[PDB]
Formats: structure tokens, C-alpha cells, sequence
RNA sequence: UAGUUGGUGGGGUAAAGGCCUACCAAGGCGACGAUCUGUAGCGGGUCUGAGAGGAUGAUCCGCCACACUGGGACUGAGACACGGCCCAGACUCCUACGGGAGGCAGCAGUGGGGAAUAUUGGACAAUGGGGGGAACCCUGAUCCAGCCAUGCCGCGUGUGUGA
RNA sequence: CAGAAUAAGCACCGGCUAACUCUGUGCCAGCAGCCGCGGUAAUACAGAGGGUGCGAGCGUUAAUCGGAUUUACUGGGCGUAAAGCGUGCGUAGGCGGCUUAUUAAGUCGGAUGUGAAAUCCCCGAGCUUAACUUGGGAAUUGCAUUCGAUACUGGUGAGCUAGAGUAUGGGAGAGGAUGGUAGAAUUCCAGGUGUAGCGGUGAAAUGCGUAGAGAUCUGGAGGAAUACCGAUGGCGAAGGCAGCCAUCUGGCCUAAUACUGACGCUGAGGUACGAAAGCAUGGGGAGCAAACAGGAUUAGAUACCCUGGUAGUCCAUGCCGUAAACGAUGUCUACUAGCCGUUGGGGCCUUUGAGGCUUUAGUGGCGCAGCUAACGCGAUAAGUAGACCGCCUGGGGAGUACGGUC
RNA sequence: CACGGUGUGGCCGAUGACUGGGGUGAAGUCGUAACAAGGUAGCCGUAGGGGAACCUGCGGCUGGAUC
């Protein structure tokens, strides 16, 4: 581009989309479990996940993953979502934070507790 | 059309300093005329000559070679008639921290960037040669 | 774009001025973006970056605007006035049905919203502000205290020996 | 004053990235920022042991800049990776040959005023240290006024001819428009000779023929296209243009004088032209041939093959505005080894007529330097530089939807 | 002159029986269009036809093999 192309017309910039847009700009938001279920991996990957279907304050109607192995959501509770992929089950961008509002956390782990919100144990 | 005749005058030392002439030949002019005057005094050149047949004018140049490369390795046009660059005589440009010149056009005359800064004034920034 | 652009006579203001009015003329703005439309308080500054740039405008300081929503004026040196007046609108409250009352975006606090942000505290001792000749009175400005690992900085949770 | 007495957790250990083994489970349970782990010896899942990094904190999520030269002013690209408009002309704008005088707008220098305080930075001071507070500086890269300089750019006056253009002689060409005309061939029609096949395919069949085909000879009708020449030839801005003749008409090449004196280059909007197919009205219709019909092939055949055949292909007057509209390479200018062809001209030399040197404008093959990721380009650049315009920013969704113009 | 009312138009959003195409997943059905001369060279524009990739006509390109 010659100078007199940058003075008629500028350098234009592409503006970025957020990766989590249910979330508002906000680190955490509430929601209500619409449901509970179990989804299949995409390839090469073979597993039975759990997910929930999430009714956000924000407007939204999204999917959340639910970590660690045993949980107690069923539909119509109130949970807490925050941010993160899992790459491996389409169109789940949210996780569950375990141990907030109704999810409790996670049973006889001793090890990286603060994740899946398990008290110390005596 | 030709519209950068300085520009023109240092493409061809460039690329008769690349094909290894001894001399290189062009029209004349004034401009043309003190820059290669500057360049004999730092001594990139050799000799300038100007032979004035008629209303017609022909400015010569001898080239200098040193160990099987030419003497002048880099010559570029700075400022050009899309885009002239003037600098104030605190941001004269340093062609390779000092070892090179930069050819200014200031008031007091057509002289290099060392020159400018021990006179204190700026000007335009014709070429850099290395 | 038709008080629209300019001019004259007059009005009006603390003061220049289409600010207003009666005539006269056809002017004025626009690709150097007018008109319309979306968004937005602005700056000193803050974060990042080698720099150029990019993002941002809490806490501190300056300017502007607003005070339940709109339209006005009064008093006064100064307001079209957060805790003043008049009018209109919505909402809320007391009533003995005769009649009345109100505006926390001041401090504290309540309900709600939210992922999330504190006490219905003390004193005018200090610095200021209002009144008074003074004594002195007022001041949720301010100076302090309470709560929170929210951040920055500092310290401790012991030291030596002991095969 | 009494007494170690009241006081330690969090993340991680496959690579990026410092820190490794054992049990449990067997593509399950689960982990995961990316690449990826788990299907019986899992350093990647869960626990334990050990270790690593931080420490009154440790991790996760969200957000900004960076890394990102990933909008490139500093500081990128467009032959084949994304990217040159199909091609011209031209408006605004951008840029613009040489000499000279003048001006001081751009440009440069000095002085003065201002650029609040706080904040950032430096030297100190006070907090038991540090955070923090604070004195003084430096900085605030800016703005304004005024005084100077005149190299370059701009303005003004004068001058010039190397760019651009004009007149006069000569030359080549399928350049364009209109009309006429010639020869070969296909099809149809009539007639003469003459008798069983013709045509078609890998093989066949549909089809034609004893009211006589095919073959052969003579004569008529009509349409479309121009063998040989013919060429890596020519002309045109591009799209494109081929028998011959006349009329009207554009550009180009070439020589020397004379003339004007920068009159130039590019070009957002705009506008003109623009293959084939297609559309409208009226004509024409030999051959060919989308659609369609029949015969074959095939598992099926909707196709490739065969026999027919309508629109169309042709003419007149208009529209449409798209192509792998390609050199996948925008226009203009200057410079940078050489060798061998060819087209249209100019000059010179031999010596009788045909050759040899040059020079210029096109068109080709190699190739030094240089460039490129490579392939390759290489005076017809994709090399070295300048002026202006167009365009690109991961693959799909998508040259799509909505709106608008035609 | 604020607020208000009437008539008629413009713009923004939400919603709507039914309907069209797109993407992702999984390999169930029908074929084999492209990549080798991919078994009819491929592709571009345009027009017609067809269950579907696609086929055919006209013009164009080499980003086509072998002679
Ligand atoms: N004149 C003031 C108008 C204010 C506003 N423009 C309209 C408004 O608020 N109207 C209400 C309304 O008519 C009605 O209330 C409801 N809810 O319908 C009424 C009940 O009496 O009260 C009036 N409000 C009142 N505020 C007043 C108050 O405090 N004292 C004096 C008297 O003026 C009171 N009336
Ligand atoms: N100043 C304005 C002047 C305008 C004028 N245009 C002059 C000009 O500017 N020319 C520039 C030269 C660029 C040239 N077009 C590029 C090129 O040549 N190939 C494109 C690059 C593809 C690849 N990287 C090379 C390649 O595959 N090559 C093949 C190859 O050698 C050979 O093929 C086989 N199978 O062996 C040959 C036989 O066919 O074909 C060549 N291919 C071709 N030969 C043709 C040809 O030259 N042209 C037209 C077109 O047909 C060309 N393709």
C-alpha cells in the first residue's frame, strides 16, 4: 500500500469474538440444572460423560460439563458455571464448579481437593 | 514518467557499481551535482565531471573499487516525492552508528549528518550511504 | 437548511450576538463527510509495549452535567437551587372521609438484582466551612474507630547438638 | 513476668516445563491449555510413598496488552500459497523535466510566554526496615508569539528543449463499417445409365431401398464457411480479426528539417467497448446440434456409441455485461553481461545483385549477475529504483442471506 | 409551550401455523463424479435435462497423458 492508500483509507483491525459469550465478561454465573444427562465422546475417544443443560441469569440456555467421578445434580438444581472447554464433546464450553451452591464436592480425593471443592480431611 | 531524478541518479551508481563499470554518465543538474560533490568528499568516489556541450548537460562519475568490491555497498533514497522526511538536528539519523553518512539538505547547504550536528540545524534527508 | 445566511429600524441582556421582532436580499452548510444514525462524560493520568502503538478513564485532582420523570419562574451578589417554590405525570403513605404528606445518585441501613463489595459506630481534640463583638453553637466535610487475606510491604510459627 | 510453650497449607511431577515409582482400574472409571493419555506392567486416570515450586497463602475462571512483522508508520504482501479490476478513456485528487530572480507557506534555528498540583524518574529526608509520607530537581517530547536562514518542496516572474505534441515525404498490415462478386464442397429437386443392396458399429440394431436405393453423369435451388498460401507470421486497448474487388475510415512504423514550449504520468467516483450462451421484434434455415424419440451397451444407463431431430448457430435492430475475459504477471519512467532466430523500416560496405555489418520498433529460444520457499524469472524481469491506482489477512458458512442499484 | 388525544406513514426489537438452505455427528441406503489417459481428459462461463453425485450443447484454458 502506497502512502497516499494509508492516508484515504486506514489499516483496519478485526475485532475478536469472546470463546465463552454466556458468561458476559463475568468470571462465574448461576444457573438452574434444565437437565442431567450423559453424552458420547467424539473420536477417537470413547467414554460416557456427564453434562448438564443450564439455565443462565444471563439469558443463555447452555451445556456445562460435570467433573470428577460421582455426582449428585439433578434437574432443577442451582449451580454455579465457569469457563472451559473439554475438546472432546461438541459444544460443551462450560465446566461446574464442584462444591458451590448444590453441586458438593467430591468424594475421598485427597489429592488436588481445591478442585472438585473437597474439605480437608482429619 | 520520470519523476525522482535523485532517486534515479542513485539507482544508476547502484547498478553501476553491481555490473562493475568505471565510470557512469547521466543528465545534469545542480542537486545532482553537489550530492556527488559531497560523495568525492567522503570519498565513495573518485571524480565528477560535468561536460556542458549546449543547452544540454552531462555529469560523470568515477567509480572506486577496493579489493573486489565496490566502495559503496549501500546507497538509499530517504526521502522521496510521495513522502519527504525532514528531521530536526536533535533526531539526525546515524547510518550504521557513524560508519556511514547521511546526505542532508539543510539551509547553510547540502551536507552530512555530522556536519548538520556540529552546525546545529536539521534538514531534509536525502539518501544513506554505507 | 427558511430565523435558515446576511443587512437595516426597534426590542432585550450585566455584556457581543437572530437572543427576539418587522421589513429587504437569496443566501448559508456539504466527498476536507453536511444531514441522519449507533455508542460515549472529557482531561491530568493508569496498564501493557524496546519503541511506535494498543487498551483504559475506580480510588486522588481539574472541568462539565444531573438530583423520582418533564415544563417554568421567584428571592438573591450569585440558582433556574440534592435535603427551596409553582405546574403537569407516575408511584407511595395517614385519615375520624372533613382533610393532609413524600422523593437516600448525602452518611449508616433495608428489600431486590448479582459471581461479588462493609457499621443503622465516636468526636468536633486537629484542618477547614456557616453564624456571632465575644462566650459559644452547628458541621455523616473531616479526623478516627468497626468489618473483609482485596492488594502491597514487614514479622513469626523456635535455636544448637544429637546415628 | 511464665512457658516451646498459641500458630502451615496449596498446586504440580508425558513434552512444552523443575520434579518418578508402586498398588487399584482395563477405551470403563476418568484426565486434558495444545499435542494427546485409558482397550492388563498406565512415569498422563484414583490412592500411597518420594520429590518439586511457592508459602499465610496456593490454584481456577474472567479481562487488557504482549509474544503477533497475525492491518506491517517504525515494520508484510499479490506468476503457482489469500490477493492485479476483462480492457480503455477520463473527473476530483496525488506526483511531476532544466536554468534563473524573488517570496519565506512547508522545512530548520534562537528568544519569550505557557504547558496547575498530584503521578512517572533522580538525589536526599522521616518512618526500628520496607511499603508509605515528603524537600528539591529533572521531565511534561506540546502550543502560541516574535526574530532569523534559504539548500530542498511550494507560490510568483522570466527563460530553455532531452518529456509530450504538430506539419511535410515514404512503408507494412486477417484493424473497423458498407456493398458486390468468384471457386470447392454438403443437402434437396428433376432427368439419363443400371441393379440388389446401402448405411452404421467393437459387433449389431433402429434407418433407407424392387412405386428402383446406393453408385455414376448432366442440369437446377438455397444456406453457411473461405482449402492451398499459412508461418514461434501480421493487425487491434482488450474482446477479437483470413477468398477477391470497390467505397468510407482508425491506429502504427520510418527519415530529416521546421514548429509549440512541460502542454506530463496515474487515476477514487464516472463512462465506453466487451467471447460464447441467453432474451425481444421481424426474417432466414444447407450443415451441425442442447431438449426430445428410437436402437444398442449395462446388474441398472437416465450417459458415453448409432439412426433421427427442435431451439440455437446466420441476417437486421436492441438488451444482457459474464469466462481458466490467463502471461493466473495494473499503467508509466530510467538503469543492469552476452549468444542465436524472425517481422516492418533506416544507414553503411562490397560489387552488378546478391551477400555482410550496424540501428530502430515488435515477436521468440538460451543464458552471467541479481531475485525466489522452490519451481523458475532473467532488457518482453518475477533484477535495481521512482509515481499513482486496485486488491489480500486461516479453512468452511459464502460472492450466500437482508437491504439497495440495474 | 410541556404533558395529552386523533389520523396516517418510517424505523428498531420480540413472537408466529408452516417452510428453505447450512454446519456438526454417526456410518444405515443408492450409486462411483474427481485423483492414473480415473477407464468419455479435467476445469471456467452459460443454457437445457436428470433420484443423486452429474450428463449434453456452444465458446474458452492447460492448471492435460501419449505421439
Ligand atoms: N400538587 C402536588 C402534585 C404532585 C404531582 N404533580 C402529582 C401527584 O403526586 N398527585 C397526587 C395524586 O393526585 C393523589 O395521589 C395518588 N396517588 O393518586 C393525591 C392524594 O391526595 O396526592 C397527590 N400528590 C400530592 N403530593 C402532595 C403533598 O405531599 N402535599 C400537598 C398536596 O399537593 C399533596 N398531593
Ligand atoms: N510484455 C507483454 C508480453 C505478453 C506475452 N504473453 C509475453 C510474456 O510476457 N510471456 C511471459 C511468460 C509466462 C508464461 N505464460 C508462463 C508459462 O510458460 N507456464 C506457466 C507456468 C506453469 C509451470 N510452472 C511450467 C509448465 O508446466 N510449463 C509447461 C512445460 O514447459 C511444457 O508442458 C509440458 N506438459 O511438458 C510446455 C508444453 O506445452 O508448456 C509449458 N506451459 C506453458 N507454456 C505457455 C506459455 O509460454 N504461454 C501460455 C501458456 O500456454 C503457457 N504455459
Amino acid at each position: 500500500a502506497t502512502t497516499n492508500q494509508l492516508i484515504r483509507k486506514g489499516r483496519t483491525t478485526l475485532v475478536e469474538k469472546s470463546k465463552v459469550p454466556a458468561l458476559k465478561a463475568c468470571p462465574q454465573r448461576r444457573g438452574v440444572c434444565t437437565r442431567v444427562y450423559t453424552t458420547t465422546p467424539k473420536k477417537p475417544n470413547s467414554a460416557m460423560r456427564k453434562v448438564c443443560r443450564v439455565r443462565l441469569t444471563s439469558g443463555f440456555e447452555v451445556s456445562s460439563y460435570i467433573g470428577g467421578e460421582g455426582h449428585n445434580l439433578q434437574e432443577h438444581s442451582v449451580v454455579l458455571i465457569r469457563g472451559g472447554r473439554v475438546k472432546d464433546l461438541p459444544g460443551v464450553r462450560y465446566h461446574t464448579v464442584r462444591g458451590s451452591l448444590d453441586c458438593a464436592g467430591v468424594k475421598d480425593r485427597n489429592q488436588s481437593r481445591s478442585k472438585y471443592g473437597a474439605k480437608r480431611p482429619k | 514518467s520520470m519523476q525522482d531524478t535523485v532517486a534515479d541518479m542513485l539507482t544508476r551508481v547502484r547498478n553501476a557499481q553491481m555490473a562493475k563499470k568505471q565510470t557512469v554518465s547521466m543528465p545534469s543538474s545542480k542537486l545532482k551535482v553537489a550530492i556527488a560533490n559531497v560523495l568525492q568528499q567522503e570519498g565513495y568516489i573518485s571524480n565528477v565531471e560535468v561536460a556542458q556541450e549546449e543547452t544540454k548537460s552531462t555529469l560523470t562519475i568515477t567509480l572506486k573499487y577496493f579489493e573486489g568490491k565496490p566502495v559503496i555497498e549501500m546507497v538509499k533514497r530517504v526521502s522521496r516525492p510521495g513522502l519527504r522526511q525532514y528531521r530536526g538536528k536533535d533526531k539526525l539519523p546515524s547510518v550504521k552508528q557513524g560508519l556511514g553518512i547521511a546526505i542532508v539538505s539543510t539551509s547553510k547547504g547540502i551536507m552530512t549528518d555530522r556536519a548538520a550536528r556540529a552546525a546545529g540545524i536539521g534538514g531534509e534527508v536525502i539518501a544513506f550511504v554505507s
